[PDB]
């Protein structure tokens, strides 16, 4: 059962009791990332095993 | 099964001018990140190629 997404990446820690549902692709260097997709560009949910 | 060892100590394991590099294919840190590895100190970093 996949159906359970949890994020992975985020700009910066989230405040107590706030809900996050951006599903943008996630940058993790300076290079920018247009599109859907980019060097080193992941998914920020990922489902679980 | 003869990887060589080769250890990095005493000096500054800059990584900005590694990870920009797009010539490289994987390149994944499961116990740290890339963001975070700047301001992170080692004692020292043993490369096995």
């Amino acid at each position: 059962n996949y159906n359970y997404l949890y994020r992975l990446f985020r700009k910066s820690n989230l405040k107590p009791f706030e809900r996050d549902i951006s599903t943008e692709i996630y940058q993790a260097g300076s290079t920018p990332c247009n599109g859907v997709e980019g060097f080193n560009c992941y998914f920020p949910l990922q489902s679980y095993g | 099964y003869a990887w060589n060892r080769k250890r990095i100590s005493n000096c500054v394991a800059d990584y900005s001018v590694l990870y920009n590099s797009a010539s490289f294919s994987t390149f994944k840190c499961y116990g740290v990140s890339p963001t975070k590895l700047n301001d992170l100190c080692f004692t020292n970093v043993y490369a096995d190629s």
